[PDB]
């Protein structure tokens, strides 16, 4: 109810902090165009039911648009506006030519079936063919989405535009013509995000203690790959508990034993609860998990020295203030998870080549984008007294003002 | 019983190692029992390579080729002639067809006259077949595969024409001889192997053991090609899984010959012939013998952090297509060149091998089985847990577990094909949604929920984190009786394991266990590449709500996912076929995990069974041949209890998604109770859900859940047998009972009575264990229970009568109350018949914990019994000597049944001795698989100083006997315990199960003179709530099975029956002795007439009556008297005397056994689902003896110990004087030293004599459990090698064991001891010269020892004592060790570490003065008396040694000792400081 509005504010701030008039403003608090369609589906037992379909461009003036698509069954104008917001605030942070957009149908994947989802999502692609293409949109993968449903969406382009089209959506089976990687590119930005703040605070990532409550794909590409670097673990926690141990907990035989869910506690043996793990003696902590876990309570027991929100919004403004007060580095969300726009920007870019690059290839290129954005928010936020969060959203801002003033719809 | 072979490394061969395999096998002999007559044959046979010498010798008229390039074949015919003559021809039709040319055919010669009567009987006719080889067949591979092909089609062909005739081999490189022949007889019989013509190279042997005395030549082993031992547990899902792949086999090896071999296994055949069939089949496909053992016997692969990176992914990507096969069990196969030899993934079995100069390698079950030269022997080394014993005759060498395990892992990429292929289902952290119905009281109501099933079983296991416990075992009415609507998991009871195999541990043992579970299809089995692995794989079978939405949410096009509404309106028969019509229209689309879920369902569409859905779903998909495409998960709203859960599980469900519950967690949160968060509560569930699921698998002993998920471990108790066959086709029913027209009509009236439900807004309180008025009926009702202490209390008759009529009459509560008399004979007056204290000579008291009850009431229990001239009994937790003695005013606290448990707390020379008999507690009626746990809280010095452990500890008893690894080994200890107390008769106690009365006839061969069968409705100090509500089944079942079993087998005039189990009127006395009984137990019943009032907290331990409370404040209130217990006795003989005057019965023995005067009752007949049921098969009798009169003859006589060692040692016992003596001892003497004990300790008692007074010297292999009960002030010199259990049960004393003298290697290094040493031992020395088995000083309790390494699993519940291992260590060590010490040697601290349970135990190094000084000591009395080198070394590098000691103790162990050390130094008395620490150690 209160993200439009929690949005619209942090935008004017942003805005005023950068000091341009109020016609950027007015531009930007809304999206230039919302598409509001009706889908019909046939069902197996023969009924028909209408799903109430959405999206949402928030501005174009940088190029072509782009967004997710949530079968979220509470998905509405309002969410979808706010998230189109928040992506063209991704998208700037990350400096990519994109401008920022949201889709989302009303329905439950749960109840709906497969053929049905394949007949749904036909429909919906059917339905918002007119503005949608490789220079006007560009969909992605997101909640309640997947590759299958990626491929369905590029078969039926194909389809109506009568020509091949797999740079039209990004987050494509590997066969179809996906990029590799598109798994560990969360993981792959907090570990870059991580090794650059380290540095930056003198903390030497070789034997640095970390935390990682979230043992998802994330959480275990993550402390794989600080293993790898060097850097060890003294703790872990999933849905089952968590773990703890001063010198090292073996993440080559916990990612050995990594089940289908992630799940690594044992059986017959106590855990850990989070509100605990928090608290433990650690260097940096890597909350991934539910969110609303940092608050005033346990602020004032967090120990770590950096504090990398991969989560979406863990925090709160209080637990974020105690921090700064204590003055314990706080990497913002929106760049501490860009590793997944910046892949399916990357696949994005493959696509439309042709050509196809490597693993290797993809790291060097995703690790040089993430240094050069995080040195620059970084160098920002030092130049202005402010916080990393405002000087996040400022420096997201200022592109996509920049740019409109220079379209001169302004 | 055992296995054993005698095989030539070099290969070279003669007849002499042919000879030597049969002297093995008589040797082998002793282990086996009698039978009907000594001279029938069990079970013998003897397996060897081709005598082509022989027989080109002997057939003269057959042109045999080269050695590879033909085949033997044996067969067994029928004594008639026009069937072999008809099976001949074709067989030699099949052979042409196949293009095979047949050589010839040839007869055996046999001996009929040496062989016993039955056999004789028996005795089927034999001929060899001789089958060529066509140029075709290049190689002798597919030589075996084409001979192979055509035994299969020959047994099509048999068994559709229904003739009896069996194929014993048909290879190239092995036949097989067999029988039920003694091995004395076998030479005799078989003329064969009498020639000196035979030339081979191994010679494999068996003897089988025959549970049942009515065996069959074709099922006794050696098999095809291996031989088995023991029994295995996974047998039914085994078949169904087998059967299910059996479809799906596709390969190029066999080609179109999948058709001719479609039926690969026998659904006759017993374990080991099945076994041998699936093995044969996995060989022949193109996979080595090993390879295919490996993937057939895996090791612990999951918890265990020992194993290498490469076998842990080989066993992950094998147990993802193929599941495991637990159970004991000790295979050693052969494949005409190579052989192997392994144990369980737990190894329950002993396997002790030789290796000589001439390379002779004798592997056997013990040690002593043919005469060495000890100036030969080179290695004595055991066959480990997790170690291939793999041989190459072509060789010539034993190749190195090791490297062959190293080989077979790197021949793939397993690694790789699983870091790649494996899927991820990462669930979207931003797609949560706490789901609810807003009709959750209804739908709860629907389901059959109760708030007390909410307050007593789901708050407290987030509470506690484990399953709640409880006590006085469920009493109530079973589902099929009970009037009120129950669901249909109350019908089904689980099963557990009694003999043939242990009930193995959970918590103790994790290692072993594995709970990984996989979800999809499998792929190719023959022919596999990456696909049998890109499946989903779960590490617990529960899921919770946002992982079952992630797995219906995957999109995947390979792992596709369908929804299956299982509902149904008036026909089930209606809903199951269209269920089955979804499942296999979804098949053909081609999904992998089907959806059975009850949501969605309205007045008018109710829920079928969730367990008959799914076995219906799984019968069906195992029949057409699909189960192995698809996997089935279930989303029932009744899914609760941890019953319920093993139930979906045993019978197909792949995973639960308990949403009721969730939901019920949910709005208690909401609410405000249970402050928790939901998702903490929500994982705390799951995981007390898969740990109450590993405990009720650790109960039957299936230690892999997906092992269990095919096995059907359960026994309907009111299922017809119609239905049975047609849904749950394997289950075990006795009495068929209710339809599916009665199921569907139960669950139509539950639907319809909670979906009305218009009158309020609760749950009505449940009754299942706890009673409220107007709920399920209970057996002990207020009514019942006052009156019945009233009448005791004031001694009048009348009030007794109205408490058994009224707890007879107006319900059904019990099996026997359906039963009533004819009511027309003759009755006798009441003073013509036997007299009340010959009645109440047949009664006992059951046992009685000494830590569950207070000493007042268990005195005042015993005191009652021995005045009344019955049986007292004395719990598991021992007995203060004090009570031997008789008081002055004439009181006898004496207990005239002493029990063994699992725990053998104070097993003791004189705690044996003085003694009437002895029972050995294999399980009791309420937690038969489980064992127990006494923490610190609740252990008081008072009880700990009985028990003989520390104060204030936390005692564990383990499950199993880990003397009994089965039949054989509950013969030795029975045997052992004979000869402890040879004026005392054995006893041994079971509980009523499928299968008891099999059970029952291998107890009777094992000569246990009396077998007690306990239902599950005894109560029990403490177990867990559904093992008390679910487990065994009533004892009229397992009576009526026993004796039936018993009497036709001929043996019933050899044993004892008993019973127990709320025998509370003359009137269930009476039933029980018309089914069958002898001597009766009232264990209950006693308490309620002391003063308990069935409150149910005996585990809480604060009974308000002071019965069952081991408080000082609540013993004071305590207000029993052995006269209410002695009028309760007398009412009850009256009472009976009073039936026997109406039935017209003059004497027990005569009336025992006439089932003929039973008659089902009319309200049987009017009650609306009771009256199904078939009631035949306890009502009948067949011819025999229904009675006691042989004196159960065992073979204490001509024991070494009575021959030789006691005539010349009577005169040193009798005067306390020093006598020395040598003697020759060979392995056929099996206890030698026990009788002596016994002897002094009954002349002396517990102070014995001074020490070393009687020195007995021994050379050459010793028997099984030697030395045990030896008391203090003995000492046996064994130069020599011993077997299994050395020292069981010790009371002081001590073993020096040293190996042999012509033996010059490293002692220290080659093992000298069985698996199991000093179980269950109080105090004494030791010091062995060499390498100890796995599972050492199981129970050590004080008794210190010196071994140069030990096996695995060493140390496991030490009580006290100390330990010094001068060695290498196994796995696991010191497995739930509650005290004691443990000072191992070791170098690699930080091997050693990783290798150690770091559960309960803190570790340290030697600083203490004292210690050192202690073990200074004890390695300078080893060296003395041993001379090691190793010791002696060590003594010479002191300096050193004292650094690299390592000592190891537990926490509270540690801290008790140091809170009662300072209490000591501070000067207060022993008793005063114990009781302080033991307060501040468990304020
Ligand atoms: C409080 C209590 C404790 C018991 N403890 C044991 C025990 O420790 N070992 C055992 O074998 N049976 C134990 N039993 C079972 C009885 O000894 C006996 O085997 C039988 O179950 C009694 O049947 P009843 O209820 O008709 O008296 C116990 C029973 C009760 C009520
Ligand atoms: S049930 Fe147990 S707690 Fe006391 S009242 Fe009876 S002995």
């Amino acid at each position: 109810l209160d993200v439009l509005k929690s949005t619209q504010t942090v935008i004017h701030k942003a805005l005023e902090k950068l000091g341009y008039p109020e016609e950027v403003y007015e531009l930007l608090k809304e999206p230039m165009r919302l598409l509001t369609v009706k889908i019909p589906v046939r069902m197996d037992d023969g009924s028909v039911k209408i799903f109430t379909g959405y999206r949402a461009q928030h501005n174009d003036s940088v190029g072509p648009t782009k967004g997710g698509i949530r079968f979220h069954p509470n998905v509405t104008e309002k969410e979808v506006k706010a998230l189109s917001i928040w992506m063209s605030l991704k998208c700037g942070i990350i400096d990519l030519p994109y401008g920022g957009g949201k889709g989302g149908i009303v329905c439950d994947p749960r109840d709906m079936s497969f053929r049905e989802l394949e007949r749904l999502s036909r429909g919906y692609v059917r339905a918002i063919s007119q503005i949608v293409g490789p220079t006007k949109d560009v969909p992605a993968p997101d909640v309640f989405t997947n590759s299958q449903i990626m491929a369905w969406m590029m078969d039926e382009y194909s389809r109506i535009d009568e020509f091949n089209s797999p740079g039209f959506i990004t987050g494509k089976p590997l066969v179809l013509g996906g990029s590799h990687g598109r798994e560990s590119a969360t993981a792959k930005g907090v570990t870059i995000c991580i090794k650059e703040a380290a540095k930056k605070r003198g903390i030497d990532i070789k034997g640095a203690r970390v935390v990682v409550q979230g043992f998802g794909n994330a959480g275990s590409y993550l402390a794989k790959f600080m293993h790898d670097a060097g850097a060890k673990v003294v703790g872990i926690s999933d849905a089952y508990g968590g773990l703890y141990d001063p010198e090292g907990l073996d993440i080559d035989y916990l990612l050995d034993r990594r089940d289908s869910f992630g799940t690594v506690t044992k059986l017959f043996n106590d855990t850990i609860t989070n509100q605990e793990l928090l608290e433990l003696d650690c260097d940096i902590l890597v909350p991934a998990a539910i969110e609303n876990q940092i608050t005033e309570e346990n602020a004032h027991n967090i120990r770590a020295k950096i504090v990398v929100e991969a989560a979406n919004g863990p925090t709160t403004l209080e637990g974020t203030k105690i921090l700064s007060d204590r003055d314990i580095l706080l990497v913002p969300d929106v760049l501490a998870s860009a590793g997944g726009v910046t892949v399916s920007y990357f696949e994005w870019v493959q696509n439309n080549q042709g050509f196809y690059w490597s693993e290797e290839e993809v790291e060097e290129k995703l690790e040089k984008m993430m240094v050069k954005s995080f040195n620059n928010i970084y160098e920002m936020a030092n130049n202005r007294r402010i916080d990393m969060r405002l000087a996040a959203y400022m420096v997201g801002v200022r592109k996509m003002a920049e740019a409109s003033r220079f379209r001169g719809w302004i | 019983c055992g296995i054993g072979l005698y095989a030539h490394l070099k290969g070279k061969q003669t007849h002499d190692i042919v000879k030597q395999g049969l002297k093995m096998l008589c040797q082998l002999d002793h282990r086996g029992g009698q039978g009907s007559d000594p001279d029938t044959g069990d079970g013998a046979g003897l397996l060897v390579q081709i005598p082509d010498a022989f027989f080109r010798k002997e057939c003269k008229n057959i042109n045999l080729p080269e050695k590879e390039r033909y085949g033997v074949g044996m067969v067994f015919f029928s004594q008639k002639e026009d069937e072999r003559k008809k099976i001949e021809k074709q067989i030699n039709a099949l052979i042409e067809q196949e293009g095979q040319v047949v050589l010839g055919w040839r007869t055996v010669p046999v001996n009929v006259g040496k062989i016993g009567t039955v056999a004789q009987k028996s005795c089927p006719f034999v001929r060899q077949v001789f089958i060529g080889a066509s140029s075709d067949l290049k190689d002798n591979l597919s030589f075996e595969r084409k001979l192979y092909v055509i035994r299969k089609q020959a047994e099509n062909w048999g068994v559709t024409e229904g003739l009896d005739f069996y194929f014993a081999s048909l290879s190239s490189q092995t036949i097989v001889y067999k029988g039920l022949l003694t091995p004395e007889q076998v030479d005799a019989f078989y003329s064969d192997l009498q020639d000196e013509a035979f030339v081979s190279a191994f010679a494999l042997v068996h003897s089988r053991f025959s549970t049942n005395t009515f065996p069959t030549w074709e099922r006794a082993h050696p098999n095809r090609y291996l031989v088995h031992n023991g029994e295995i547990n996974t047998l039914r899902g085994n078949i169904n899984w087998m059967r299910a792949r059996e479809q799906q086999f596709v390969s190029e090896s066999f080609g179109e010959d999948l058709n001719k071999i479609l039926p690969i296994l026998n659904a006759d055949g017993s374990d080991s012939s099945i076994l041998d069939n699936a093995f044969e089949f996995f060989v022949m496909a193109g996979r080595k013998p090993a390879h295919t053992a490996m993937m057939l016997i895996p090791e612990p692969w999951t918890e265990n952090t020992h194993m290498s990176k490469e076998k842990r992914a080989f066993y992950e990507y094998h147990s993802s297509l193929m599941e495991p096969w637990d159970g004991p069990t000790a295979i050693s196969f052969t494949d005409g060149k190579q052989i192997g030899a392994i144990l369980d993934r737990n190894g329950l079995r002993p396997a002790r091998y030789y290796v000589t100069k001439d390379d002779y390698i004798i592997f056997s079950s013990e040690v002593g089985v043919i005469e060495v030269e000890q100036e030969n022997v080179l290695y004595k080394n055991r066959l480990e847990p997790g170690k291939m014993l793999l041989i190459d005759l072509e060789e010539g060498r034993i190749i190195s577990d090791e490297e062959v395990k190293t080989q077979i892992a790197t021949e793939y990429p397993y690694q790789k094909w699983l870091e790649e292929e494996l899927v991820q289902v990462n669930p979207d952290p931003e797609s949560r949604e706490e789901e609810q119905f807003s009709d959750l009281l209804t739908r709860q109501k629907a389901f059959g929920y109760t708030y007390e099933d909410i307050q007593k079983y789901l708050i407290p296991v987030i509470k506690e984190g484990k399953d709640p416990l409880g006590s006085m075992g469920n009493d109530a009415p079973l589902a099929v009786l009970s009037d009120r609507a129950q669901s249909l998991f109350n019908y089904f009871k689980q099963l557990f394991a009694q003999v043939t195999n242990p009930p193995i541990d959970a918590i103790r043992e994790q290692l072993v266990t594995s709970t990984m579970t996989w979800l999809g299809a499998e792929g190719d089995l023959l022919h596999p590449s990456e696909r049998n692995v890109r499946r989903i794989k779960l590490y617990t079978p529960v899921l919770s709500n946002e992982q079952f939405y992630a797995l219906k949410t995957i999109v995947h096009p390979d792992l596709k996912s369908q929804k299956i509404d299982v509902l149904f309106s008036e026909d089930l028969e209606r809903g199951l076929k269209d269920m089955f019509t979804q499942a296999e229209k979804a098949i053909s689309q081609g999904v992998s995990l089907l959806i059975l879920s009850d949501k969605k369902m309205n007045e008018r569409l109710t829920p079928i069974p969730p367990l008959l859905a799914v076995s219906a779903l799984h019968q069906h998909l195992i029949r057409k041949g699909l189960r192995t495409k698809v996997s089935i998960i279930v989303e029932s709203g009744e899914a609760r209890e941890v019953h319920h859960f093993a139930a979906l599980i045993g019978y197909g469900a792949d995973a639960i998604n308990p949403y009721l519950a969730y939901a019920t967690y949910k709005q208690e949160i909401d609410e405000g109770r249970l402050d928790i968060s939901y998702e903490e509560a929500v994982s705390k569930y799951g995981k007390s859900i898969t740990e109450g699921v590993v405990k009720v698998m650790s109960k039957m002993g299936i230690s892999t859940v997906q092992s269990y998920r095919g096995a059907q471990i359960f026994e309907a108790v009111g299922i017809s047998r119609d239905v049975i066959d047609r849904y749950f086709s394997g289950t075990a029913s006795q009495l068929g009972g209710i339809d599916l027209q009665t199921i569907a009509e139960e669950a139509q009236r539950r639907h319809r009575e909670a979906y009305q439900d218009d009158y309020s807004k609760t749950l009505e309180p449940g009754s299942d264990f706890q009673w409220r008025n107007g709920g399920e009926h209970h057996a002990f009702n207020p009514k019942t229970i006052h009156t019945l202490q009233w009448a005791c209390r004031r001694n009048d008759y009348n009030l007794f009568k109205q408490y058994t009529k009224a707890a007879d009459e107006e319900r059904i509560g019990f099996l026997r109350n359906l039963f009533a008399f004819d009511g027309n004979r003759k009755p006798l007056k009441l003073e013509e018949v036997e007299s009340a204290e010959s009645i109440v000579k047949r009664f006992k008291t059951g046992a009685m914990s000494f830590g569950s009850l207070s000493k007042e009431a268990h005195e005042a229990l015993a005191i009652a019994m021995n005045r009344l001239g019955g049986k007292s009994n004395s719990g598991e937790g021992g007995e203060d000597p004090k009570r031997f003695v008789p008081d002055e005013n004439g009181d006898d606290r004496r207990s005239a049944i002493k029990q063994i448990a699992s725990g053998r707390f104070g097993v003791k020379s004189h705690y044996l001795v003085n003694a009437d008999e002895l029972q050995i507690k294999m399980a009791q009626g309420a937690k038969p698989g489980e064992g127990g746990q006494l923490p610190g809280n609740k252990v008081y010095p008072w009880v700990a100083d009985v028990r003989g452990s520390t104060p204030g500890v936390g005692l564990i008893s383990p499950p199993p006997h880990h003397d009994i690894y089965s039949i054989e080994d509950l013969a030795q200890l029975i045997h052992d315990l004979k000869n402890a107390n040879r004026d005392a008769r054995i006893s041994v106690k079971l509980v009523s199960k499928a299968g008891v009365g099999t059970i029952a006839a291998g107890v009777a061969k094992a000569t246990a003179d009396v077998i007690v069968i306990s239902g599950y409705d005894g109560g029990t100090g403490a177990s867990p709530k559904t093992s008390i509500k679910h487990t065994g089944l009533p004892w009229e079942l397992g009576l009526a099975e026993a004796h039936q079993t018993l009497m036709l087998n001929g043996l019933r005039d050899r044993v004892v029956l008993e019973t127990d189990g709320k025998l509370m009127t003359g009137r269930d006395v009476v039933m029980a002795a018309l089914l069958g009984a002898e001597e009766f137990g009232f264990a209950t019943a006693p308490l309620v007439v002391l003063g308990c009032v069935m409150m149910r907290a005996c585990h809480l331990d604060t009974c308000p009556v002071g019965v069952a409370t081991q408080n000082p404040e609540l013993r004071k209130k305590f207000m029993g008297d052995p006269d209410h217990i002695v009028n309760y006795m007398l009412f009850i003989a009256e009472e009976v005397r009073e039936y026997m005057a109406a039935l017209g019965f003059k004497t027990f023995d005569e009336m025992i056994g006439r089932t003929d005067v039973l008659h089902v009752s009319e309200r049987a007949k009017e009650h609306w689902k009771a009256s199904q049921l078939d009631l035949s098969t306890l009502l009948y009798q067949p011819e025999g003896v229904r009675t006691f009169q042989s004196p159960q003859n065992h073979k204490i006589d001509q024991s070494l110990d009575i021959t030789t060692i006691l005539p010349a040692v009577q005169e040193a016992i009798e005067s306390g004087k020093e006598a020395d003596i040598s003697i020759e001892i060979n392995n056929t003497n099996r206890v030698a030293g026990t009788i002596t004990g016994s002897e002094i300790s009954k002349r002396y008692g517990e102070e014995g004599l001074p020490e070393d007074t009687i020195k007995l010297h021994f050379t050459g292999s010793a028997g099984q459990s030697f030395g045990a009960f030896v008391p203090k002030g003995m000492t046996l010199y064994l130069d020599g090698d011993s077997n299994d259990y050395v020292g069981k049960g010790l009371s002081g004393g001590k073993i020096i064991v040293k190996s042999s003298e012509g033996f010059n290697s490293a002692s220290d290094d080659n093992v000298i001891i069985g698996n199991v040493a000093f179980y269950g031992a109080t105090s004494g020395e030791a010091y062995i010269n060499g390498r100890a088995g796995e599972r050492f000083a199981v129970r050590n309790s004080g008794v210190n020892v010196v071994v140069e390494g030990i096996g695995d699993h060493g140390c496991e519940y030490m009580t006290g004592g100390s330990v010094v291992v001068l060695g290498d260590v196994g796995k696991n060590f010191a497995a739930g060790m509650s005290g004691g010490i443990a000072y191992v040697l070791t170098e690699d601290v930080k091997a050693f570490k990783r290798k150690c349970n770091l559960e309960m135990i803190l570790f340290e190094s030697l600083e203490d003065e004292k210690e050192i000084q202690q073990i200074k000591a004890m390695l300078e009395r080893h060296t003395a008396y041993t001379n090691s080198q190793k010791a002696e070394d060590l003594l010479d590098q002191w300096e050193d040694s004292v650094k690299k000691f390592v000592k190891v103790i537990p926490k509270n162990y540690k801290q008790m000792l140091a809170s009662i050390e300072e209490q000591k130094a501070a000067g207060l008395s022993d008793e005063e400081a114990i009781m302080f620490a033991f307060e501040a150690n468990t304020k």
